[PDB]
C-alpha cells in the first residue's frame, strides 16, 4: 500500500550494489560489476506494514553521475555508503550529501549512513569516526556487511522508518 | 553519447540496467546476469528495440545497438522444460549430480539425465535445461641422465618453458630445453623432488617420464610420440571422426586425468597441444606437474607468474589473485575447454581478435564459451557435462572420478540414443 | 623531406635487387631478440649481400590460413614511410613464417631504455613525433591501425629514424595470435579491454603509456610508490583490472615540463573519444616545442648503447 | 476389489519391479471394468516400461553382433542369442495387442480414449516392426498406417491441436515416418505443421497441463531440430 | 565349451539383462572349474545386481508401508507384497550361498580368491540379515561375523593395505557393524583405522587398481564424515 522509493549512494566499490543484491535476492555477488543504473522492486512487511521498495542502485563512478542524478531526483530517501576499508569514501559522504541537498532543492531529506564491508580484516575506518559523522548530519549509521548478510535489513528497514517519519 | 557504447535496458517490474555494447557479445549474454538477478531466462522472454516496439533476436550483436534503449519483456510461453523424473536403481556406478556421492538407488530425469539422491531434491535445478542405508562396496569392474647418452637430433618446437627435440635414448625420446637454465640450488632440488614423484607415474594415457639431465642445462626426457598431437588432429587438418570415436578419446583423457589426480598431481596443462594419438587409437596426456621449471624462480619461492595457452586457463587460473589458482578443479575446466574443441571442432571463442581482451574477460567472469556452436544430435546428458566443467566458480566443478563416469554412462548409451526420440512417460511423479 | 625522399629512393633500390626469397639464401649472422611469439636474427641475404632483420614467428595454424598470412603480409610492400620499417618480404619454411625487414642497428626503444635507465623528455619529444607521423601514415595511406603499440615495436638506428613495426596488417595472423601465451604486461588500452578498437584513438593511450614507462624507466601500472618516486609483481589480470576500474597513470610532479605531462593526460584519457585524436596531438604545444628543439637524436643513441659517435 | 488391485500395480510401480505391474494391470483390463485416466496411465507406463528395457537391450545387442565382422564364430552364437530375445519380444506385444483387442477397443464411450488406444496400438505395431525383416516387416507397418490413419482424423475433429494426447500421436507418427519408411521430408513437414499449430492455439491449456505438452512439444523442436542438419 | 558360456554372460551383461547372465554363471560354476580372475567379477556383479534390485524394491516397499498409516486392506496387501519381495530375495541368495560353499570356497588355491569368496559370503549373509526379523537373525547375523572375522584375518595376515579387495572387506565389515550391530564406536575405530593404514601407502599405486582404490577411499571418507556426526 506503501510504496517507498530509496536510492542507495556513495563512492565506487563501497557495496552499493552488494547490498541491494542481498536485500533483493539473499545472495551475495563477489564479482565487481561497475553500475551504470539498476533499478528493483522487493515487496516486503516493515513494522506491520506490506511495503513496495524501489530500490535505485546508483553508480559510484562519478563518469555517470548524470545518470545518478535523475535517480536521485526521483528518491524519497537515501541510503548513504561508505566502505570501511576506503576512507576517501567515507570523507566523500559529505560530497554525497551535498549532491542529494542539491538534486533535492531540500535540505531536510531521509538518509541513512551505511558503513560497508564490516567483514574485512584490517579495518581503517573507526565505528567513533563513523557516529560521529552521522552525528553530524543527525542521522543514524547501521554497520553492514553484504557477504554475511549482518546489518542490510537493518540499513534498509531504517531508512523506510525515517522516510515515514517525514511523511 | 555512447558513454562506453552503452545499451539501456528495461526490465519487468518497472527495473533497469545498463550494459557495455561490446563488439561480439550477444544481447543475451550481455543481459544474462542482470536476468538471473530477477530470477528470469532469456528464453522466457522477449527483447524489443525502441524504434515503437520493434522485437530483436536474443542472439543479436548488442554493439549494434550502442545509444539505443531495449525492453525486456515475458508473454509467459515455453516453460523452457520441465523435469521428467523417474525413479530409478542404478546398477552401475553412479554419482547423485548435486552431492556428487554414490547413487545407488535415486531419480532420473528422464530428458535432461540429471540425477540425485531421494534426499537431495531440495537442491534440484528447478528448470530442466537440456538415518538412511550407509553404503557399501560397490561392483568390480639419482634419475639424472649423464652426458654422451643422449643423441639430440632435429629441433621440433619451442613451448611455454621450453624448447623440444626428438632425441636418441635407448630408442626414440623427446628432450626438452627448459627455459629455466640457471636454477638456483633450492629450484634444482624442488624439481629433483618433483622429478622423484614424476617418475612414480605409469599408466596406459599417462606419457611415460623417463627422467632428466642436469650437464646440458636442464632436460626433461619424455616417451616419444608417434603420429601428432590432437591439436593437430582438431584445427590443422581439421579430420573429424565420428562421435564414438571422439567419446573414446574424451573417455581415455579423463581416465588418464583421472589417474594423475588419484597421486594428486596437478596437470596445469591439459590442452590439445598436450594430447597425443598414439597409433591414432591411445590418447597419452603429457607436459603434466613440472611445476617448479614454470614461472623461474627468484629464490625460494615459486609465484606462479602464470604461463600457457590462455584458451585452457580456468578463471581462477587467469586471476592468479589467489596464492595457489592450479587446483584439481582448474584441470577440470581445462579439460572441459578439452571437450569443446573436441565437440565443435573450433577453438573457444572464434570471435575474437585480441589475447588481453580474452585475458581480462575471462578472468572478469565476462566472458564463457559459448554452448551455441555446437553439433544438432549431441545428447543432452553430455552437453550438459561440458557445461558443468566450465562453471566460473571452481566450487563447482566436478572432480574427474564423476567425469570418467558420467563420459563412460553417455558411452554405452550413444548408439540407441541417437535415433529419433519418442513419447515420453508423463509425470508419474511428486515431492 | 629530400633526405628522407633520398632514402626511401635509396631502400626502394636496393629492395628492388632482392627476388624471391628463399631459405637457403640467409646465412645466420646474429640473434637480435625474442619475445613470446617470436625470434629475430640479423642475417645477410647472399643472393643480394644485403644485410637484414629475419622474424620467426612458430604458429600452429591450418595450411589454408597460413596461406591467407602469408598472402595478406604482402600488403607490407605498399608501406613506404620514413617513419615504418622497411620490409622485403614475407614467406613461409620449415613450418616457420618468416618477415624480413630492414635492419635497424639500434634497436626497440625496450633495449634502449634498458640501456638507459631513462630516456630525456627532448628525446620522447621527437619520438611521440615520430610515432604520431606513423600512425598517421598509418590511418590514412593504409586505413589500417597499429593496435600494439610499444617501445618492444619503436626501432631505431644510427642515422636518427624512428620507425614503427609489429603491426596488425593482417587481420587472419592476429587471429592467430588470439591463442598465444599470457604476457606479464599489457598496453592495452581500457576500452580494447572491454570492446573493440576505437580506430587510432585506442593505438594512442598505448603510445602514452608508452611514453610515461620511458619517461620512467619503469612500466607505470601500478603506479610508483611514495619514496620509489623520490628515487628518481601484480598479476596480469590485475594490471587488466587496474587499467579498466583505476586512474590511469600519471607523470611525476616537477621532473617533467607541464606541457609534457599534458600531453601525456591527453594521451591517457579513459574515455577514448574524449581521448586526443592525432590531429589533436600533431598541434599540442609539448608536440610543437619538440619540434622546433634541434636535439641530436642519433649521437644521444650511439652513447647510449656505447657505440662511438656517427657522422 | 479393484481398488485394492490399483494399489498393489501403484506400489509395484514405486518398487521399479515391472513385470508384476504388468500382470496385476492385465488381471485388471481383463475384467473389463469401466478405465479411468489414471487406471489406463498406470497400465501405459508398465507397458511402455516392460518394453523398453528390452528394446534396448535388443538395440545393444545387435550394435555389438556388428563390432567386428572378420572374426570366428563368436557371431553365431550372438545372433542365436538375439533371436531369444525377440522370442521374449515378440510375444509380450502380442499379449498387449491381443489385450488391446479383446476389452479396449469395444469398451470405448470416449474419443479421446479411442485415439489413445488405437495410438498405442500403432506404437506396439511400430515396435514389432523394427526386429521383423522381409515381408512381415510389411504386413506389420501395414497395420500400424492405418492404426495412425484412424487416429488423426479423430485427434484433428474433436480435441484441439495442443492437446498433449494428440502432441504425443503427432511425435509417434512422425517417428514411425522417420524410421521406418524412411521419409524424412514428409516426418519434418508433419512435424512443422503440428507445431505451428500447436504456435497459433496456445496459452489456452489447463492449469496441470502446463508440463506434459510443453515437454512433447520440446521434443518435437529437438527432433526438427536433429533434423534439419 | 566354457569359452562359449563366459561370452554369452558378458554379452547379456552388456545388454542390461541380469536373469540370463545369471543363469549363464550359475551354470558356468555347476561345471565346478575353479573361475580365472575375469570370469569372477562378472559373477559377483550379476549377483550383486539381480539382489540390488530387491533391495531397492524392499526398501521402497517398507517406506510406503511406513508412509500409509492407517487402517484398511493396504497395508495388508502391501506386507504381502513385502514378503513376497522377501521369499524372492531369500531364494535367490540361497542359491548363491548354494553355488558358493560347494564348488568355489572349498576349491580355492589363491588366498586372494578365498577372501574375494568370504567377503561375498559375508555381504549376502548381510543381505539376509537385514530383512529377517526374529529368531532367525542372531543365526544369520553370527555366520556373517565368522565369515568377515576369517576373512579379514587373512587382509591383515596376507593383504596390502591398498588393495581393492581390503578396503572393500573393511568397508563392508564397518556397514556390518554400524547397521546391524549398531556398536558405532567400533565402526568408527575401524574405518580410521583403515583408513590410516591406507593412507600410509599412497605412493605404492599400480595402474592396474587406482580407480578403484580411491573410490572406496572416497566412500569411506564420506561414510566416516556420516558416523562423526
Ligand atoms: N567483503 C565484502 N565485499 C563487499 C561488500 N560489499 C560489496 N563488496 C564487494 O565490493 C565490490 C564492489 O561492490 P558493488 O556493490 O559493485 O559496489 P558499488 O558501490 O555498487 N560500486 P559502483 O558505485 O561502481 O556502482 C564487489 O567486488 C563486491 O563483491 C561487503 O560487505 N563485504
Ligand atoms: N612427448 C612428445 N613426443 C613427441 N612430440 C612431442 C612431445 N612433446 C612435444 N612434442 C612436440 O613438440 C611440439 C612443440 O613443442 P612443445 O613445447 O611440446 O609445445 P607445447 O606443448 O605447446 O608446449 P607446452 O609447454 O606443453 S604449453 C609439438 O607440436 C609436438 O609435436
Ligand atoms: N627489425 C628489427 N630489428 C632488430 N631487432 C628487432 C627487430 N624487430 C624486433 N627486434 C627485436 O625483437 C624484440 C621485439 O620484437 P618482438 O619480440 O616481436 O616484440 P615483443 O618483445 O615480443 O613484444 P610484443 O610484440 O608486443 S609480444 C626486441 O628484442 C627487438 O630488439
Ligand atoms: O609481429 C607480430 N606479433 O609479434 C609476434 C609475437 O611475438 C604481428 C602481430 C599482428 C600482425 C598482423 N599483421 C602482421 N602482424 C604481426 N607481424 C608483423 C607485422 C608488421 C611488421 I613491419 C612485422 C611483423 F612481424
Ligand atoms: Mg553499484
Ligand atoms: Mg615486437
Ligand atoms: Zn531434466
Ligand atoms: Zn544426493
Amino acid at each position: 500500500m506503501t510504496e517507498y522509493k530509496l536510492v542507495v549512494v556513495g563512492a565506487g566499490g563501497v557495496g552499493k550494489s552488494a547490498l541491494t543484491i542481498q536485500l533483493i535476492q539473499n545472495h551475495f555477488v563477489d564479482e565487481y560489476d561497475p553500475t551504470i543504473e539498476d533499478s528493483y522492486r522487493k515487496q516486503v512487511v516493515i513494522d506491520g506494514e506490506t511495503c513496495l521498495l524501489d530500490i535505485l542502485d546508483t553508480a559510484g563512478q562519478e563518469e555517470y553521475s548524470a545518470m545518478r542524478d535523475q535517480y536521485m531526483r526521483t528518491g524519497e530517501g537515501f541510503l548513504c555508503v561508505f566502505a570501511i576499508n576506503n576512507t576517501k569514501s567515507f570523507e566523500d559522504i559529505h560530497h554525497y550529501r551535498e549532491q542529494i541537498k542539491r538534486v533535492k532543492d531540500s535540505e531536510d531529506v531521509p538518509m541513512v549512513l551505511v558503513g560497508n564491508k564490516c567483514d574485512l580484516p584490517s579495518r581503517t575506518v573507526d565505528t567513533k569516526q563513523a557516529q560521529d559523522l552521522a552525528r553530524s548530519y543527525g542521522i543514524p549509521f547501521i554497520e553492514t556487511s553484504a557477504k554475511t548478510r549482518q546489518g542490510v535489513d537493518d540499513a534498509f528497514y531504517t531508512l523506510v522508518r525515517e522516510i515515514r517519519k517525514h511523511k | 553519447s555512447p558513454q562506453k557504447p552503452i545499451v539501456r535496458v528495461f526490465l519487468p517490474n518497472k527495473q533497469r540496467t545498463v550494459v557495455p555494447a561490446r563488439c561480439g557479445v550477444t544481447v543475451r549474454d550481455s543481459l544474462k546476469k542482470a536476468l538471473m538477478m530477477r530470477g528470469l531466462i532469456p528464453e522466457c522472454c522477449a527483447v524489443y528495440r525502441i524504434q515503437e516496439k520493434k522485437p530483436i533476436g536474443w542472439d543479436t550483436d548488442i554493439s549494434w545497438l550502442t545509444g539505443e534503449e531495449l525492453h525486456v519483456e515475458v508473454l509467459e510461453n515455453v516453460p523452457l522444460t520441465t523435469h521428467n523424473f523417474v525413479r530409478k536403481t542404478f546398477f552401475t556406478l553412479a554419482f547423485c549430480d548435486f552431492c556428487r556421492k554414490l547413487l545407488f538407488q535415486g531419480f532420473r530425469c528422464q530428458t535432461c539425465g540429471y540425477k540425485f539422491h531421494q534426499r537431495c531434491s531440495t537442491e534440484v535445478p528447478l528448470m530442466c535445461v537440456n538415518r538412511d542405508r550407509s553404503s557399501s562396496a560397490p561392483n568390480v569392474h639419482d634419475w639424472e641422465i649423464p652426458d654422451g647418452q643422449i643423441t639430440v637430433g632435429q629441433r621440433i618446437g619451442s613451448g611455454s618453458f621450453g624448447t623440444v627435440y626428438k632425441g636418441k635414448w635407448h630408442g626414440d625420446v623427446a628432450v626438452k630445453m627448459l627455459n629455466v637454465t640457471a636454477p638456483t640450488p633450492q629450484q634444482l632440488q624442488a624439481f629433483k623432488n618433483e622429478v622423484g614423484v614424476l617418475r612414480k607415474t605409469r599408466h596406459v594415457n599417462i606419457l611415460l617420464f623417463m627422467g632428466y639431465s642436469t650437464k646440458p642445462q636442464l632436460a626433461i626426457v619424455t616417451q616419444w610420440c608417434e603420429g601428432s598431437s590432437l591439436y593437430h588432429h582438431l584445427h590443422i587438418i581439421e579430420t573429424k571422426f565420428e562421435m564414438i570415436k571422439l567419446i573414446d578419446i574424451a573417455r581415455q583423457t579423463a581416465q588418464g586425468m583421472d589417474y594423475l589426480h588419484a597421486k594428486s598431481i596437478i596437470h596445469r596443462d591439459l590442452k590439445s597441444n598436450n594430447i597425443f594419438l598414439h597409433e591414432d587409437l591411445t590418447v597419452k596426456i603429457g607436459d603434466f606437474g613440472l611445476a617448479t621449471v614454470k614461472s623461474r624462480w627468484s629464490g625460494s619461492h615459486q609465484f606462479e607468474q602464470l604461463s600457457g595457452s590462455i584458451l585452457w586457463m580456468a578463471p581462477e587460473v587467469i586471476r592468479m589473485q589467489d596464492k595457489n589458482p592450479y587446483s584439481f578443479q582448474s584441470d577440470v575446466y581445462a579439460f572441459g575447454i578439452v571437450l569443446y574443441e573436441l565437440m565443435t571442432g573450433q577453438l573457444p571463442y572464434s570471435n575474437i581478435n585480441n589475447r588481453d581482451q580474452i585475458i581480462f574477460m575471462v578472468g572478469r567472469g565476462y566472458l564463457s564459451p559459448d554452448l551455441s556452436k555446437v553439433r544438432s544430435n549431441c545428447p543432452k546428458a553430455m552437453k550438459r557435462l561440458m557445461a558443468e566443467c566450465l562453471k566460473k566458480k571452481r566450487d563447482e566443478r566436478p572432480l574427474f572420478p564423476q567425469i570418467l563416469a558420467s563420459i563412460e554412462l553417455l558411452a554405452r548409451s550413444l548408439p540407441k540414443i541417437h535415433r529419433s526420440a519418442s513419447e515420453p512417460s508423463l509425470n508419474r511423479a511428486g515431492f | 623531406d629530400e633526405q628522407q625522399r633520398k632514402r626511401l629512393e635509396a631502400f626502394l633500390t636496393q629492395k628492388q635487387k632482392v627476388g624471391e626469397l628463399k631459405d637457403d639464401d640467409f646465412e645466420k649472422i646474429s640473434e637480435l631478440g625474442a619475445g613470446n611469439g617470436g625470434v629475430v636474427f640479423k642475417v645477410s641475404h647472399k643472393p643480394s649481400g644485403l644485410v637484414m632483420a629475419r622474424k620467426l614467428i612458430h604458429l600452429e595454424i591450418k595450411p589454408a590460413i597460413r596461406n591467407q598470412i602469408i598472402r595478406e603480409l604482402q600488403v607490407l610492400h605498399e608501406c613506404n614511410s620514413p617513419y615504418i620499417v622497411g620490409f622485403y618480404g614475407a614467406f613461409y619454411s620449415d613450418g616457420e613464417i618468416s618477415i624480413c625487414m630492414e635492419h635497424m642497428d639500434g634497436g626497440s626503444l625496450d633495449q634502449v631504455l634498458k640501456k638507459a635507465g631513462r630516456i630525456p623528455e627532448q628525446i620522447l619529444g621527437k619520438v611521440s613525433i615520430a610515432v604520431i607521423k606513423g600512425l598517421t601514415y598509418l590511418r590514412e595511406k593504409h586505413k589500417i591501425m597499429h593496435r600494439d603499440v610499444k617501445p618492444s615495436n619503436i626501432l631505431v638506428n644510427s642515422r636518427g629514424e624512428i620507425k614503427l613495426c609489429d603491426f596488425g596488417v593482417s587481420g587472419q595472423l592476429i587471429d592467430a595470435m588470439a591463442n598465444a601465451f599470457v604476457g606479464t604486461r599489457s598496453y592495452m588500452s581500457p576500452e580494447r579491454l572491454q570492446g573493440t578498437h576505437y580506430s587510432v584513438q585506442s593505438d594512442i593511450w598505448s603510445m602514452g603509456l608508452s611514453l610515461v614507462e620511458m619517461a620512467v624507466g619503469r612500466y607505470p601500472i601500478p603506479p610508483p610508490d611514495a619514496k620509489e618516486l623520490e628515487l628518481m609483481p601484480m598479476a596480469i589480470f590485475e594490471l587488466l583490472d587496474y587499467i579498466v576500474n583505476e586512474p590511469p597513470p600519471k607523470l611525476p610532479s616537477g621532473v617533467f615540463s607541464l606541457e609534457f605531462q599534458d600531453f601525456v593526460n591527453k594521451c591517457l584519457i579513459k574515455n577514448p573519444a574524449e581521448r586526443a585524436d592525432l590531429k589533436q596531438l600533431m598541434v599540442h604545444a609539448f608536440i610543437k616545442r619538440s619540434d622546433a628543439e634541434e636535439v641530436d637524436f642519433a649521437g644521444w643513441l650511439c652513447s647510449t648503447i656505447g657505440l662511438n659517435q656517427p657522422s | 476389489d479393484k481398488e485394492e488391485l490399483v494399489q498393489r500395480a501403484k506400489l509395484a510401480e514405486q518398487a521399479e519391479r515391472y513385470d508384476d505391474m504388468a500382470a496385476a494391470m492385465k488381471e485388471v483390463t481383463e475384467t473389463g471394468v469401466e478405465l479411468s485416466n489414471e487406471e489406463r496411465n498406470l497400465l501405459s507406463v508398465a507397458y511402455k516400461n516392460v518394453v523398453g528395457a528390452r528394446r534396448s537391450s535388443w538395440r545393444v545387442i545387435s550394435s555389438i553382433e556388428q563390432k567386428t565382422e572378420g572374426s570366428e564364430r563368436k557371431q553365431q552364437m550372438a545372433k542365436e542369442y538375439r533371436v531369444k530375445v525377440e522370442k521374449e519380444l515378440r510375444e509380450i506385444c502380442y499379449d498387449v495387442l491381443g489385450l488391446l483387442d479383446k476389452h479396449l477397443i469395444p469398451k470405448a464411450s470416449n474419443p479421446e480414449s479411442k485415439v489413445f488406444y488405437l495410438k498405442m496400438k500403432g506404437d506396439y505395431y511400430r515396435y514389432l516392426a523394427e526386429v521383423a525383416t522381409g515381408e512381415t516387416r510389411n504386413s506389420v507397418v501395414e497395420d500400424s498406417q492405418k492404426a495412425y490413419q484412424d487416429a488423426f482424423e479423430i485427434s484433428k475433429a474433436k480435441m484441439q491441436p495442443t492437446h498433449p494426447i494428440r502432441l504425443g500421436l503427432a511425435l509417434n507418427f512422425s517417428v514411425f515416418y522417420y524410421e521406418i519408411l524412411n521419409s524424412p521430408d514428409k516426418a519434418c513437414q508433419l512435424a512443422k505443421q503440428a507445431f505451428d499449430d500447436a504456435i497459433a492455439e496456445l496459452d489456452t491449456l489447463n492449469e496441470d497441463s502446463y508440463k506434459d505438452s510443453t515437454l512433447i512439444m520440446q521434443l518435437l523442436r529437438d527432433n526438427l531440430t536433429l533434423w534439419t542438419s
